[PDB]
């Protein structure tokens, strides 16, 4: 699912 | 929080837990900034890629907490939301630019040993404390390590602010002036970061001028947690202070 | 709640330091 930014 | 330690009781009395009870989950951290207002990251409340769109009734704010998984009868305050204000230029599509939200509480809270608001920085405090190499403190109940591992008790870590050119070089994502980054460089040896479940929590610094704690940042995003050559990104509270003031002005 | 922001009744009000706050002050003054 990752579009690079990993929201915390 | 990765590579931190247990908070002492009452060490971070502005810490707020955003919590849903069914299904039982810690959503996010947040911070108390007056008797009636709570500050958090926009993506804690609105993130369409993960079907996240909370309204006032989907959420309870828990103040004065130390344990993650225990109702603390004689210390904690549970408040309900009257309104949620998400920053109008919050960008969930790309880079989480302006990852900030305000929550107005239904009734004012009274402060205590365990419940107290954090200061927002004035121009000098923001300027003088937010310098590369200067350390702030981040807290939360989120992951103790990168995983696809949670603590019983509030965690705390101290982390240095990083030069902007180094923050820029660390990542492929477009970053903005509304973000800063913190953590140790590879050749500084030391470790520590925020992680999943810590978002919305405060990055704080203690002013030597008046001995008060100020919130400089809001835990926003990273690429994994505590990786070499990578840094945590934080919403730049001072840069967005005008918006905060405008919202509290208009709707308070 | 503006006027008493950032003070901890269990710490600054009692003139007690927490276990790691000096690390912050050390970074503001020295850093080496
Ligand atoms: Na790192």
């Amino acid at each position: 699912q990752e579009d690079q930014v990993d929201p915390r | 929080i990765v590579e931190g330690s247990d908070a002492e009781i009452g060490m971070s009395p502005w810490q707020v837990m955003l919590f849903r009870k069914s299904p039982q989950e810690l959503l996010c951290g947040a911070s108390l900034i007056s008797d009636r207002w709570v500050l958090t990251a926009a993506h804690c409340l609105l993130y369409p890629p993960w079907d996240k769109n909370f309204t006032e009734n989907d959420l309870l704010v828990r103040i004065g907490k130390h344990s993650r998984t225990r109702y603390e009868r004689n210390i904690e305050k549970i408040s309900m939301l009257e309104k949620i204000y998400i920053h109008p230029r919050y960008n969930w599509r790309e880079n989480l630019d302006r990852d900030i939200a305000l929550m107005k509480l239904k009734k004012p809270v009274a402060f205590s040993d365990y419940i107290h608001p954090v200061c927002l920085p004035d121009r000098e405090t923001a300027a003088s404390l937010l310098q590369a190499g200067y350390k702030g403190r981040v807290t939360g109940w989120g992951n103790l390590k990168e995983t696809w591992g949670q603590p019983s008790v509030l965690q705390v870590v101290n982390l240095p602010i990083v030069e902007r050119p180094v923050c820029k070089d660390s990542t492929r994502i477009r970053i903005t002036d509304n973000m800063f980054c913190a953590g140790y460089k590879p050749d500084e040896g030391k470790r520590g970061d925020a992680c999943e479940g810590d978002a919305g929590g405060p990055f704080v610094m203690k002013s030597p001028f008046n001995n008060r704690w100020y919130q400089m940042g809001i835990v926003s995003w990273g690429e994994g947690c505590d990786r070499d050559g990578k840094y945590g990104f934080y919403t730049h509270v001072f840069r967005l202070k005008k918006w905060i003031q405008k919202v509290i002005d208009q709707f308070g | 709640g503006e006027a008493d922001c950032g003070l901890r009744p269990l710490f600054e009000k009692k003139s007690l330091e927490d276990k790691t706050e000096r690390e912050l002050l050390e970074s503001y003054i020295d850093g080496r």
